[PDB]
């Protein structure tokens, strides 16, 4: 045996119904958020090249300098790569053991047998 | 050592193979080439990186879950 | 608790819960009290194909038992027909939303994160509005919705 509820369930939905409304949007601003700190991130790591002044010796040492970097990024890149895989496990992982802790009738089908034809 | 000159010297190799032979206005071609790549990998980075945050944080509500169940 | 159901219910037109009503005074023919018990829902079953074991219809019923009368009446009846109405967020969109919530990203909702998250909305949140999400996220009552509840809190949110 059970009893009644404080406020009216149709609001609740509402409000629940609109949690999220914000949630979902509030997660779209934290994500062009995001995309604003890659372009002043990368602005500051990958800052702009001004060749239009560069001679040769300045072209030329630069060129190796580039090259000579492209292989130091490249391994960080993987580094990180690296990890953010074992994480794809680790987090799979984890999914795992709390998964291990934790008929068929349609309603017109019903009103169908019940009341004949309506 | 014997081993590491090797490294250092093959590694200058890289660099002569590819520069060396560019002329002034393909090395601008070149630099262009060069920096517009390591960007796109500092970028691959970023997401990355970003990516790796919020997994340290998928994980903890994990740690959090399991305890309590 | 709560439920989209209920509400679902409390949505039904006038015209509709009367026809609920007389599937309902049907449904019960040659029932003592008056309420579903398994010998009435096994007889429209078998109108459909089936045949449940009692045991599997004591426990369809008991899935819309309320009072623990071990049969189904008709508020009862009323949901389990919203229930069986029709069917139309998935788990890795509400872990981000979880998320979103969990300002101080201890992995838990808690009143003040629900709170601000609350006022976000348009809508006037009142003295009560607050006690009552709470009441049906907190379904351990902790102080904090954790993930899972926050789970079946938000479950079947359009
Ligand atoms: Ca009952
Ligand atoms: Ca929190
Ligand atoms: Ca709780």
């Amino acid at each position: 045996a059970k009893k009644k509820s404080k406020i009216s369930a149709s609001r609740k939905l509402q409000l629940k119904t609109l949690l999220l409304q914000i949630a979902k949007q509030e997660l779209e601003r934290e994500a062009e958020e995001r995309r604003g700190e890659k372009g002043r991130a990368l602005s500051t790591r990958a800052q702009p090249l001004e060749l239009a002044g560069l001679g040769f010796a300045e072209l030329q040492d630069l060129a190796r300098q580039l090259h000579a970097r492209v292989d130091k990024v490249d391994e960080e890149r993987y580094d990180i790569e690296a990890k953010v895989t074992k994480n794809i496990t680790e987090i799979a992982d984890l999914t795992q053991k709390i998964f291990d802790l934790r008929v068929r009738i349609s309603a017109d089908a019903m009103m169908q047998a019940l009341l004949g034809a309506r | 050592t014997e081993r590491e000159k090797k490294k250092k010297i093959l590694a200058e190799r890289r660099k002569v193979l590819a520069i060396d032979h560019l002329n002034e206005d393909q090395l601008r071609e070149k630099a262009k080439e060069l920096w517009q790549t390591i960007y796109n990998l500092e970028a691959e980075k970023f997401d990355l990186q970003e990516k790796f945050k919020q997994q340290k944080y998928e994980i903890n509500v994990l740690r959090n879950r399991i305890n309590d169940n | 608790m709560d439920d989209i159901y209920k509400a679902a219910v409390e949505q039904l037109t006038e015209e509709q819960k009367n026809e609920f009503k007389a599937a309902f005074d049907i449904f019960v023919l040659g029932a003592e009290d008056g309420s579903i018990s398994t010998k009435e829902l096994g007889k429209v079953m078998r109108m459909l194909g089936q045949n449940p074991t009692p045991e599997e219809l004591q426990e369809m019923i008991d899935e819309v038992d309320e009072d623990g009368s071990g049969t189904v009446d008709f508020d009862e009846f009323l949901v389990m027909m919203v229930r069986s109405m029709k069917d139309d967020k998935s788990e890795e969109e509400l872990s981000d939303l979880f998320r979103m919530f969990d300002k101080n990203a201890d992995g838990y909702i808690d009143l003040e994160e629900l709170k601000i998250m609350l006022q976000a909305t348009g809508e006037t949140i009142t003295e009560d509005d607050i006690e009552e999400l709470m009441k049906d996220g907190d379904k351990n009552n902790d102080g904090r919705i954790d993930y899972d509840e926050f789970l079946e809190f938000m479950k079947g949110v359009e």
